[PDB]
This record gives C-alpha cells, sequence and structure tokens, in this order.
C-alpha cells in the first residue's frame, strides 16, 4: 500500500530553519511528484511546493520562494522540506502528499502524510500534570475523566485502557490559557454500576516533552 | 493564479438528504475535455482525503453517495443521502496550473434531532489542590444543536473573565456535540468560598439544568 510518514512535532526557535522529513513506501518513490501542503487554523490549505524524486526537479508557490527548501534522500526513500527565517506566521500543520498523472497534471493529491505540527516559539517545552476528574459519588451512567494541564507545545493525545475503551470517549481540543500553556479535557460515560468492577486509566502521551502518563481514575470514597 | 470562491462557507443538511457545495474559480480549469478540479473532505486531526478527482471521477474506496459536477469554471460537489460520517470540512482544489490552489472551505454539520445535554460537574482534584490552583469542570455531554449557554456560580454569584470553554468537533456516529467548561481560581480564592456551580441553557432544556458541589462536603 502506498504510504507516506513524516517526522515528528517541532518546536523552534524564531528566525532558525526546520528540516521535516516524510518517509514513502509501497510505490517506487523516484517515479512520483511529492507535494507539501500548510495548514494554519484560519487559512484553510496552502500549497508550498512540489518535489521529484527522481531528478530532483522542484516547483514552488512564490509565496514561498527563499523561504522552503525541498530535498530528498533517494537511498531511505525521504522526502525533505525546510522552512527558514521563521517567525510565528509559520506556525502551522505541514502535510507531504504524493501526486500522480491523470490527463495532463500530477496535483492530484490522493496518498497524505499524517503532517507535522510546528510551533515557532522561544518559550521551553512544558510537560503535563495529569489530574483525575472522578466519578461523582451522587445513576444509570456516570461520567469520569482526566484533566491534561499546562503543557507546551501541542499537541497530546489521550486513550482509554491502552485503546480498549473508544465508546462514549470525548477527548475535547486543547485551549491555550493565559498562561500560554494549553490545558484539555478527555472523559468518557461508562454505567455506573461498573464503577467498582472495572478500572479506568486515562492514557496520556506528550510527546514533545516525552511525557507518558498513565493515570488511574477511582471514584472517590467520601 | 486561479482563486477558487466556494459557497456556502457553512451548510446545515437534514441527516438522508443532499448536501451541495459550490466551487467558482476565476478562469477555466478545462483542458481537452477534462476539467481539472477536486474535491477533499478533511476531518479534525486527520490529512485531507481525497473525493473526487477530475471533476467527476470518484477516487477509488470513497462512498458514491458523494459525486463531483461541473466545468469550465463552475462546479459542484454533491453528497445524497448525507450521514452522520459526513461532518467535516470540504475543499475544492484545481490542478490545471500552478499554483495548485483551494477554495476557504465550507463546514457541514448533520442535522439530526434535539437532543439535551446530560451535565456533570467535577470539584478539583485533592492533587492538584497541593499545587495552589483548583480547576473546576463541567462537562456537557452529547447535545444538539450546537448553541449551548455555561454559566458558573460561586456562592451564588455569577462568574466572568475566568473560564473557558472547549467544544467536540460533531460526533460522526450520533452527530451530537459536547462541550468542556473550566473554571480556574487560585487555591486561596477557591477555599473562600462553598457552593460551585454550573448552570446549563440550550434548546432541548425545559428550564435550565444546574450542577453543583459544597467545597469539602464530598
Amino acid at each position: 500500500q502506498v504510504q507516506l510518514k513524516q517526522s515528528g512535532t517541532e518546536l523552534v526557535r524564531p528566525g532558525t530553519s526546520v528540516k521535516m522529513s516524510c518517509k514513502a513506501a509501497g510505490y517506487t518513490f523516484t517515479d512520483y511528484w511529492i507535494g507539501w501542503v500548510k495548514q494554519r487554523p484560519g487559512h484553510g490549505l496552502e500549497w508550498i511546493g512540489d518535489f521529484y524524486p527522481g531528478g530532483d526537479y522542484t516547483l514552488y508557490s512564490e509565496n514561498f520562494m527563499g523561504k522552503a527548501s525541498l530535498t530528498a534522500d533517494t537511498s531511505s526513500n525521504t522526502a525533505y522540506m525546510q522552512l527558514s527565517s521563521l517567525t510565528s506566521e509559520d506556525s502551522a500543520i505541514y502535510y507531504c502528499a504524493r501526486g500522480h498523472y491523470y490527463g495532463y497534471s500530477y496535483a492530484w493529491f490522493a496518498y497524505w502524510g499524517q503532517g507535522t505540527l510546528v510551533t515557532v516559539s522561544s518559550a521551553s517545552t512544558k510537560g503535563p500534570s495529569v489530574f483525575p476528574l472522578a466519578p461523582s459519588s451522587k445513576g444509570g451512567t456516570a461520567a469520569l475523566g482526566c484533566l491534561v494541564k499546562d503543557y507546551f507545545p501541542e499537541p497530546v493525545t489521550v486513550s482509554w485502557n491502552s485503546g480498549a475503551l473508544t465508546s462514549g470517549v470525548h477527548t475535547f481540543p486543547a485551549v491555550l490559557q493565559s498562561s500560554g500553556l494549553y490545558s484539555l479535557s478527555s472523559v468518557v460515560t461508562v454505567p455506573s454500576s461498573s464503577l467498582g468492577t472495572q478500572t479506568y486509566i486515562c492514557n496520556v502521551n506528550h510527546k514533545p516533552s516525552n511525557t507518558k502518563v498513565d493515570k488511574r481514575v477511582e471514584p472517590k470514597s467520601c | 493564479d486561479i482563486v477558487l470562491t466556494q459557497s456556502p462557507a457553512s451548510l446545515a443538511v437534514s441527516l438522508g438528504q443532499r448536501a451541495t457545495i459550490s466551487c467558482k474559480a476565476s478562469q477555466s480549469v478545462d483542458y481537452d475535455g477534462d476539467s481539472y478540479m477536486n474535491w477533499y473532505q478533511q476531518k479534525p486531526g486527520q490529512p485531507p482525503k481525497l473525493l473526487i478527482y477530475a471533476a467527476s471521477n470518484l477516487e477509488s474506496g470513497i462512498p458514491a453517495r458523494f459525486s463531483g459536477s461541473g466545468s469550465g469554471t463552475d462546479f459542484t460537489l454533491n453528497i445524497h443521502p448525507v450521514g452522520e460520517e459526513d461532518a467535516a470540512t470540504y475543499y475544492c482544489q484545481q490542478s490545471h496550473e500552478d499554483p495548485w490552489t483551494f477554495g476557504g472551505g465550507t463546514m457541514l454539520e448533520i442535522k439530526r434531532t434535539v437532543a439535551a445535554p446530560s451535565v456533570f460537574i467535577f470539584p478539583p482534584s485533592d492533587e492538584q489542590l497541593k499545587s495552589g490552583t483548583a480547576s473546576v469542570v463541567c462537562l456537557l455531554n452529547n447535545f444538539y444543536p450546537r448553541e449551548a449557554k455555561v454559566q458558573w456560580k460561586v456562592d451564588n454569584a455569577l462568574q466572568s473573565g475566568n473560564s473557558q470553554e472547549s467544544v467536540t468537533e460533531q460526533d460522526s456516529k450520533d452527530s451530537t456535540y459536547s462541550l468542556s467548561s473550566t473554571l480556574t481560581l487560585s487555591k486561596a480564592d477557591y477555599e473562600k468560598h462553598k457552593v460551585y456551580a454550573c448552570e446549563v441553557t440550550h434548546q432541548g432544556l425545559s428550564s435550565p439544568v444546574t450542577k453543583s458541589f459544597n467545597r469539602g462536603e464530598c
């Protein structure tokens, strides 16, 4: 199967450059263009440029001339994009995608990487604390959760019971607090009758800080 | 550049019915009998997904509920019958000449029956109170439509400026939303008051619902 796998989340300082990667599998890497696309809230999708590994051909948007540089390493099936002179306007999710020939164009992007989130900031990485949202002692359905507080940069992911509990789970979009740090909650609704017999653990991952927390959420015995 | 204008910017369509999204290009995208216009779907946390290429070709694996039409400068994406899983943002994109350009996007809301929220309040944890800050959380679970009012009251005094809300994307299985509101106080201020209450107003509720606790009473 055609697959594109991108490198991890970045936190990089203003004025510097960042170089991210897109590793391809499942097809002849030198035979297809790789396109790069920027996604920033409030600005939809914006194309940056294309790279052809079988020859090192480039095509850029005029808005990224002198800002983006596309390269590849055919020995590892890896395409790269470097963004220079970074500012807060460059904080965004960046995707790679593979084009294919139909008619007389290749800009039909059927296969996409999962995206690389880039935050441009001089502030330090801070992994979160994780606090329980304990099921109330005062029915048929109870709600419980985990509060993931005071982290930077995005993102955080949460699972429950190592991925075994998915029904009724709501993991909320993070909020940027006025401290400049993010917070998010993840909740699940479950049968109140299961509270004394079923264990509930939220699995919190903040990869930028390598913070991995497994927090057991138990009813408060009062 | 070929500028793409989508309309509407946001659309609510009844479950089971037809959603139609328009994309108009500033110049023709036709060549040799093909129209170089594509359509993508995107949900939060995921990359865009190709639905339709060259105006009317259904991408392999995409349900035939999706179809595309048009030529020249005027194109439409049609979804019929709409299902819960179609809640997403949709984009057109032209492949005729560089730069490759996208429309601004259209958010599709799936209109379902009214559903009142189930409301829950959570006191700050003892673990957090060791740190000098108190977060009080009010949860509104699985409601529709999206509009909802959450008011915090501390000892019956209405709070302002010290809470933040987060709302989920529309659920891909039941078309509801959920909402969290977090009230943040210093530990010092939290211990100066007793009654913490979240009051919720929503179309599905005949009268506001209040959930509350008394600090320390557990």
